[PDB]
């Protein structure tokens, strides 16, 4: 493995595909109009996170579409027309982009274009995402940053299972469309306490999970983990104190947590896996550098999956893994 | 027998090849022919007179309309329109149909189903110059009408992407055990969308109370229908989504209502969706950035002069009433045009609002970075035009 | 008369909508029996024994090579495989009425396609371990298969984006002057997507010689047909683009070679595409993801059954000749295995290389930046896996 | 109007379409493999970009299709499989979405992921793009930012009809799938002297229009046209020398060209009429500021459209003009 992972009334250990499933439950017992739909969610879905659902809550609202991605998000976005909560399913986030044009021009265009007389709010995308060890082109996929430059929809990643359950409530009941990315690589490796009960985490907030004085790191996802053992290398093996920030929405993002973060270290790394050019941190270093110009004292790294497709065999060589980021950390500390 | 569950079918022990049928299509369903006159007496309506009357002004009113803002489009003054020539009996003949609070997805041709509804001609204007009474906030570019009180959603450009969405309106009013029915109005050339095929099959497979309305006027700005499809038009691709289907003539208002009442009716009470192509033509350019002599009714078979002389038949209407109305109706529409032209446009603020519900803090920041702006350089602005 | 562009039509008096034939669905073609006695003597091929053995030799092959696949992906020795089980007459039945070089693009359960074509169990094997010899260069995930020599396009994962470019293959071929027909294989599942509906048009009305082969084998992963469609099966569809279309028994190799040989001549002969829906029976897990007996043939209808005893009626083959045959597969087959498993991985700098025809510099950058990497933290990397 | 628009053999006097119609007449005539196909291509198209081809090359060679964009770009990448030139046309650059899928997960990813064992090298996709005064959410749009997160495709956008007939001329001979931008407001407004016989303008190299030694202004399509202008401005009002630069290519976009720049001058304005957040002047100024950090002397500024969708009675306050630039500029010099 890559990585390594590590109030509200009652708990339970929960792996993150466990919390998804308690975050539906959650959302159906106390919302009447919800629905959950996509391919092969009926029997509880490809990686577990609808088991039970049905059962539960009858077929007439846990249901399989037909094979079509811009069917299945055409579709919820008019069950949100109504009024009525929809939590459509992509089964890979690789496979979103026939859903490009209904999420884009419609869904993220609807309550502007109608000056508010309709709007498909309560409509929600989730879809597992990101690399699993041998998942190749298309079933490795971080499209983030295709989204962010969509004005309109809220994009939302998180990197726990109680992350994941809190963000996912806040996701379902945002009066916007959302589309909830879910690291698939967690699904069972992540497991931690969930409140069984409901319970929100703010969307366009990041957190620092660790503060620190000599640089700011910056992840979503999986990638949070890898970053949080950089901050223990980097104290152990240099004396370096990193703050570690999850930014857990990628739009719209939480410019001030990160701005307040740099402008006290002084220095920027953030990291990501999707593919460096046009990547979502394109937007962080333009904005912090812009913001925090007076107080950078190193260029802004980026250490990011390099610009091709997502390989088969190779992927080994081609995540930003810890020893990428610890080097990068590393030449930037000497600058 | 044979055993697969795909498909419920006997063996056939010779190899033969399914031909389609397209020079023998499905027949087209009418009722008047071009005198007005009722074909089959037990396929008659008999419709009220009140309600004709509606039928017949609400298409002449939204005639009046098209040509007063075609003009304004050609001066100028509006940015883009486009008419409705030619196709106003399949909306009014279809909305007459439909119960009022049925809700309606369209393409951007339909504006005769607003009319029928009582739309107030103050707001078509109101669209079309982007003022600020348009409850649209100026937004959209001219004819991408809707209204939340009508039940007609906002028309967007990007052609068949209402398709599934009408769908899954149509499933949740199910859910909600509505007794409300859905209707998606299209062209024939948006029905070449993957979208279409999207939704006609979850349509069919989620079994929803919807109805889809295809306006085939023989063109898609230039391409004709040949070089579109090549089966027997959109009405027989329906049978293979397991969809009830039927071709109508969109000239005939009473066809065009029969069709959509039964098929209002049925989709209602057996949540299963009804196809309906209206085979019409499309008598204008295709917009007002088109001409269409480029690459191609008006006299012979048009929907408006088949209704009037069915009121003629019934002693319903007459020249005199005939010139009262076309004198009434080019007053009440040069009204809401004097009116429309003499007011401002909405606050430059409205740019930033509804993108969210909320207005994210960084978008705030650009709209103080434009009230700034605009303190400094706004002599270089159209200010004057624009509220507050 | 109907005047309209949009169709060719009557005109009809009466409101009739057109329902579907689904209970009653287009009959399933067959040549022979489960028992594999011939039905029709008018319908059977005669095709010769060399070729009738090579069908045989290439299911069974196809069979051995996937029970040893699948067992290799259980002991985490590939990363994912998926099985051909039940589907492997519709692979060579087709593959064996097409001429050598038409060109074929997949799905991904088409592998005895591959294997009728003399694809060497090595270059399998090569790509489902990602090694040196693969000409794919580790790239994709595996049975991902590709042959430019073979004239099948790669694979790729997602679903139905193959058949719009199948035709685009199609209508260059024609323009070429070809006598090369181009075949597109899919699933049931993936014919639900827009995809499917681009490409069924789009040959139809360019007037394309492509044959359309959809596996409709009940189920898409968990997904029965009952909630993929609601007509008649993908063959019903053909008729409303204007396609010729048949229904086939998937587990009848004759019944799908016949109608693939003439599909196959009357499209390259008419530029006109053919559709050819075979019926059949996922019999194994939809991948090594899968497990299939979470949501639901094998020993009563099976194609490479009913092949075996077409061969002993003809005296083709024996007991004797099958253990041998099973022997000598399994040591070709465990041969190929060893040779793949024991190569090494290529060069880390095949990462970067074919994005571009041509390596920009900013890519050759992170290719050094990658090299320059592994010179320093090599230690916590697989390289002693990876060729050089 | 927002802007004002300002060897090879003979040349005649063209605006945009026509040089347009120039470079596909060129390629036709070269390329007996080469086709056009789209929406109402055969009459001429929408923007008469395709007048007198059919009737030239023969109607197998420049055709309408079905009403489909994923249809089109499929057909396109299958043609161009088979080794024959394709020139598919997306109608509008807001159309392009419905492809998505086909342009991201097959076009860019075809070679890459067969080893190159295939390819479709010789398809082109040309499509209107940009504002036009009055084409509101989906007439107006500018894409290019989506597209540049994919490795495999380039994207190419000129700014004149010298400039276009040459880049289309390279895009349609370049052995990888691009996607070529027309600024629809050009297609009349701008004219001037063309060579009638084919040239070439290299992809991924930008060009300085204007030397200039105290600030950088880069932009690409009509706003060049818009940053020229602000350049004079600039001189005349505060005695400040621009160096203005067309990108040209957005992917893979000049690097060296854009950094030789801020070397020499120490600050870089960026602007587009995209949406800022997520827009490619985020990827231009990251990389610059790690490039050119111990050389850049202010902020790097990016003057682009709002985090909207485009508006149609708002567009003279939507778009990043002149007078929006010059003050972005008239600040970063006050820095
Ligand atoms: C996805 C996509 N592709 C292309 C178009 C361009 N187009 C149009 C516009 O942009 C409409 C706006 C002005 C409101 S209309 C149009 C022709 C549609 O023809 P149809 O037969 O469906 O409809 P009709 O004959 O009633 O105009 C096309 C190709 C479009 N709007 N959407
Ligand atoms: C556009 C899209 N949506 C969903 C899927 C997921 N999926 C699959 C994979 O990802 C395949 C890779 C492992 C090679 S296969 C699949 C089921 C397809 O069912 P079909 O009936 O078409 O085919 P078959 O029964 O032969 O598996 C889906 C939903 C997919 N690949 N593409
Ligand atoms: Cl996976
Ligand atoms: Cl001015
Ligand atoms: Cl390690
Ligand atoms: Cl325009
Ligand atoms: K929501
Ligand atoms: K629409
Ligand atoms: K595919
Ligand atoms: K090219
Ligand atoms: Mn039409
Ligand atoms: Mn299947």
């Amino acid at each position: 493995a890559h990585f390594t992972f590590q109030e509200y009334g009652q708990t339970q250990k929960m792996n993150l595909f466990q919390s998804v499933t308690s975050a539906l439950d959650n959302s159906l017992a106390k919302d009447p109009t919800a629905v959950i739909f996509g391919e092969d969610v009926a029997f509880g879905g490809v990686f577990r996170c609808t088991v039970g659902l049905r059962d539960k809550y009858g077929k007439d609202r846990v249901f399989n579409t037909p094979l079509c991605e811009q069917g299945i998000v055409g579709f919820g976005i008019g069950i949100a027309v109504t009024g009525a909560t929809a939590i459509a399913e992509i089964q890979f986030a690789d496979y979103i982009f026939p859903a490009f044009d209904q999420i884009v021009n419609e869904a993220a265009k609807y309550r502007y274009r109608s000056g508010d007389l309709f709007n498909c709010g309560s409509l929600t995308i989730r879809s597992p995402w990101g690399c699993v060890g041998h998942g190749a082109l298309y079933h490795s996929q971080s499209p983030e940053a295709f989204f962010a430059h969509c004005p309109g929809i809220k994009v939302v990643i998180p990197r726990s299972p109680f992350q994941a359950k809190g963000l996912l409530l806040s996701c379902i009941e945002d009066k916007n469309p959302c589309i909830f990315f879910e690291p698939k690589i967690l699904y069972r490796a992540a497991a931690e306490e969930v409140p069984i009960e409901p319970y929100n985490i703010p969307l366009s907030q990041a957190e620092v999970i660790q503060e620190g004085s000599d640089v700011t790191l910056v992840a979503w996802g999986t990638q949070v983990h890898v970053i949080r053992e950089v901050a223990s290398m980097a104290k152990e093996k240099l004396g370096v104190s990193c703050e570690v920030i999850d930014l857990r929405t990628i739009i719209p993002w939480d410019v001030d947590t990160i701005c307040k973060s740099v402008i006290k270290t002084g220095r920027l790394l953030i990291s990501h896996e999707a593919p460096l050019t046009g990547g979502f941190a394109s937007e962080i270093s333009s904005t912090v550098q812009e913001e925090c110009f007076l107080n950078l004292e190193a260029p802004i790294s980026r250490v990011c999956g390099y610009d091709t497709p997502f390989p088969h065999i190779f992927e080994p060589f081609y995540i930003p893994d810890k020893w990428k980021c610890y080097d990068a950390l590393r030449k930037m500390i000497n600058y | 027998k044979p055993q697969f569950p795909g498909a419920s079918a006997e063996f056939i022990d010779k190899l033969e090849f399914i031909q389609p049928n397209v020079i023998s299509g499905i027949p087209i369903y009418r009722v008047m022919d071009r005198q007005g006159q009722i074909i089959n007496p037990s396929e008659d309506p008999h419709l009220p007179k009140e309600k004709v009357l509606k039928l017949y002004k609400s298409m002449t009113l939204l005639n009046t309309m098209d040509r007063i803002l075609y003009e304004s489009q050609r001066q100028g003054r509006i940015s883009f329109y486009m008419t409705n020539y030619g196709e106003e009996g399949t909306h009014v003949g279809s909305a007459a149909a439909l119960d009022n609070t049925d809700l309606v997805f369209g393409q951007y041709r339909e504006a005769g189903v607003l009319m029928y509804r009582d739309y107030p001609l103050e707001l078509f204007m109101a669209q079309c110059y982007g003022n600020i009474s348009d409850l649209g906030k100026g937004r959209q570019m001219p004819v991408h009408y809707g209204c939340k009180e009508r039940h007609f959603v906002t028309i967007s450009s990007p052609l068949a992407t209402q398709i599934p969405q009408a769908v899954g309106a149509a499933y949740a009013a199910k859910r909600a055990n509505a007794n409300r029915v859905v209707i998606c109005y299209f062209g024939e050339g948006a029905a070449s969308e993957g979208d279409a095929h999207a939704g006609f099959n979850f349509a069919a497979t989620l079994e929803c109370p919807i109805i889809f309305f295809c306006r085939n006027n023989g063109y898609a700005i230039s391409t004709p229908t040949s070089e579109q499809y090549r089966g027997d038009g959109i009405a027989a691709r329906g049978p293979g989504y397991g969809i009830m289907s039927i071709r109508v003539d969109g000239n005939d208002v009473f066809a065009v209502y029969n069709a959509t009442k039964e098929a209002r009716r049925r989709a209602v009470a057996e949540n299963q969706p009804f196809l309906i192509e209206a085979m019409t033509y499309r008598i204008g350019h295709h917009s007002t950035s088109d001409d269409s002599s480029a690459y191609r009714w008006d006299k012979q078979d048009h929907p408006i002069s088949r209704l009037r002389h069915y009121l003629l038949s019934q002693g319903w209407w007459d020249e005199e009433q005939e010139k009262a109305w076309r004198k009434q109706s080019r007053r009440k529409v040069m009204e809401a045009f004097e009116q429309a032209e003499r007011k401002p446009k909405p606050n430059p603020n409205l740019l930033f609002s509804d993108v969210y519900q909320e207005m994210p803090a960084q978008l705030r920041k650009q709209q103080e970075s434009l009230a700034r702006h605009l303190q400094t350089y706004g002599e270089h602005y159209p200010l004057d035009h624009f509220d507050k």
